[PDB]
């Protein structure tokens, strides 16, 4: 996270902590955790933590790990030169995640317009990835930023689909290399005191302007139905 | 284009400027991993960016533990990682920064981190 | 020769005897039904029979209608119920969940009674007990942005 500030785990109880690639998720529930596919395409066992705002290696090995089941990547995800459509994949696992003052899981967005997200909308993006001052954040920082339109995104060869969002652009805040498949947490519009998942963070120009995140509103049922179809048994 | 006056660093407008008591400067940070020559870009100031001559900059946000793989030219790739065995190669390292055979970063070793 | 020996009638405050006759008399049958929340355990009936034996006394002399037992609440994940006093028919318990980080998601209020038929019930979800799932999307301390 370029330009933000310091963050509690307890700001984002959902934020998941990827290791060897260094990367973000976010716990939606006791057995899954939502990425970007990306991030455990050839990491399909990837190392996870949650339940710490900072990330030494010496508090790592005292911190909660979570144990993976399966991974699933979108079967739209590097299906039909660079297309980072479908960036979004499903991380279960082998035992349920005690929730708690640390630790706890994002809503999914809803499936009605409610929650199509256009000009106006705000979200809050968190992690361990590039700031300033370093290619890496020991403790977690974390950043709001506007939703953009897509036309800002593409200046300055790639594919940009209805699939993603663009957000930033104000004071320079953006999310950074080692942020991706992070949420972007907004408000829920329906109830106020909760926050969903909107968006993952997925690519970008480099960091500092706008960036895009993978539009969860559109793989709520591919989500729902693997979930549904892998259950707990 | 000239300098513009800061008040703080949102006022400077872009991440390769920093600002100082003689209200912007141009920040010329140690860049991860560096490019060739004299193959750098710089922008409508002229201030050194950390991406070099041809590049786009575009790529996936994901953390390379060895750093992105990297061409000739300095351009890192969309989303490749290096492996343990490439993190060192196509990097440019000025003392006292070397490259760190384990991050595929140019690193002083000699630095020492607050955490 | 003479007279076939009578069995006198019950204390039946649990139980209803049928047929209700004044006098019975050796070989005489009787179904004695519990009434609800009541039963017989020889593993248990709500019913069984006794008949005037000849030496004036009914058969199934150990068999007597005794409050039905919902047994130990089962326990529930995420979620606590505390030990109730008996388990008896008529007995209360409570369900709750781990708050703030869990809660009902099916109702109902948690509030369970031993019932005439031996379970746990609700009064919405009947048999079906709690479950408690995560609270999702509350951050456990606001995002307080660098002034
Ligand atoms: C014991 O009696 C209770 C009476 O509540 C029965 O509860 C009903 O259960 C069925 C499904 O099993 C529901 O459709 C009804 O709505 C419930 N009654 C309610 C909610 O008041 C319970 O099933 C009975 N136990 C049995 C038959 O084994």
């Amino acid at each position: 996270i370029i330009g933000g500030s310091d963050a509690d785990i307890k700001n984002f109880p959902w934020q998941v902590f990827f290791d060897n690639p260094w990367a973000g998720g976010a716990l939606i529930n006791e057995y899954w955790v939502l990425t970007a596919a990306h991030v455990v395409e050839g990491n399909r066992e990837p190392t996870m933590y949650v339940g710490s705002t900072s990330v030494q290696t010496s508090r790592l090995a005292k911190s909660k790990m979570l144990t993976p089941e399966h991974v699933f990547i979108h079967p739209g995800w590097k299906l039909l030169r660079t297309n980072f459509d479908n960036d979004i994949a499903l991380v279960r696992l082998k035992d349920p995640v005690k929730m708690g003052p640390t630790v706890s899981p994002i809503c999914l967005p809803g499936t009605s317009s409610d929650y199509n997200l256009m000009d106006g909308d705000l979200g809050l993006i968190s992690g361990w990835g590039r700031t300033e001052k370093r290619d890496r954040a020991v403790r977690l920082k974390a950043a709001r930023l506007p939703v953009a339109p897509l036309r800002k995104c593409k200046e300055v060869a790639y594919v940009f689909t209805p699939n993603m969002i663009c957000a930033g652009g104000e004071k320079g805040m953006d999310s950074c290399k080692g942020d991706s498949g992070g949420a972007f947490a907004v408000q829920d519009p329906n109830d106020k005191t909760k926050f969903y998942a909107a968006g993952l963070v997925s690519w970008g120009p480099q960091c500092g302007t706008y960036g895009l995140y993978t539009r969860v509103k559109n793989y709520v049922d591919w989500i729902m139905k693997t979930m549904q179809e892998n259950s707990t048994p | 284009k000239k300098l513009p006056k800061c008040q703080k660093q949102e006022d400077c407008g872009s991440w390769d400027l920093k600002c100082n008591n003689v209200t912007c400067e141009c920040r010329n940070q140690v860049c991860g991993r560096g490019c060739p020559k004299e193959r750098y870009q710089r922008d409508k100031y002229g201030c050194r960016k950390c991406l070099c001559k041809g590049c786009d900059g575009f790529k996936c946000r994901l953390g390379c533990t060895y750093g992105f793989k990297t061409d000739k030219k300095g351009c890192e790739a969309f989303c490749t990682c290096n492996t343990k065995e490439t993190a060192c190669v196509n990097i440019w390292c000025t003392d006292p920064y070397k490259c760190n055979p384990e991050s595929g970063r140019c690193e002083d070793p000699n630095e020492e981190y607050e955490y | 020769h003479g007279d076939p020996m009578p069995c006198p009638k019950e204390d039946t405050p649990n139980s209803v005897w049928e047929p209700a006759k004044a006098k019975y008399v050796f070989r005489d049958v009787v179904q004695i039904t519990c009434l609800d929340g009541f039963e017989v355990v020889e593993v248990g009936a709500t019913s069984f029979y006794s008949t005037c034996q000849s030496n004036g006394k009914w058969s199934n002399s150990k068999l007597k209608c005794q409050p039905v037992d919902c047994g130990i609440p089962e326990s529930i994940e995420n979620g606590k119920v505390e030990d109730p006093e008996s388990t008896l028919f008529g007995s209360v318990i409570r369900y709750t969940c781990e708050e703030p980080y869990y809660y009902m998601e099916n109702g109902g209020g948690g509030e369970y009674h031993c019932a005439g038929n031996g379970s746990w019930v609700n009064e919405v979800l009947g048999p079906e007990l709690p479950k408690c799932v995560p609270v999702c999307g509350v951050p456990r301390e606001p995002f307080e942005e660098k002034q």
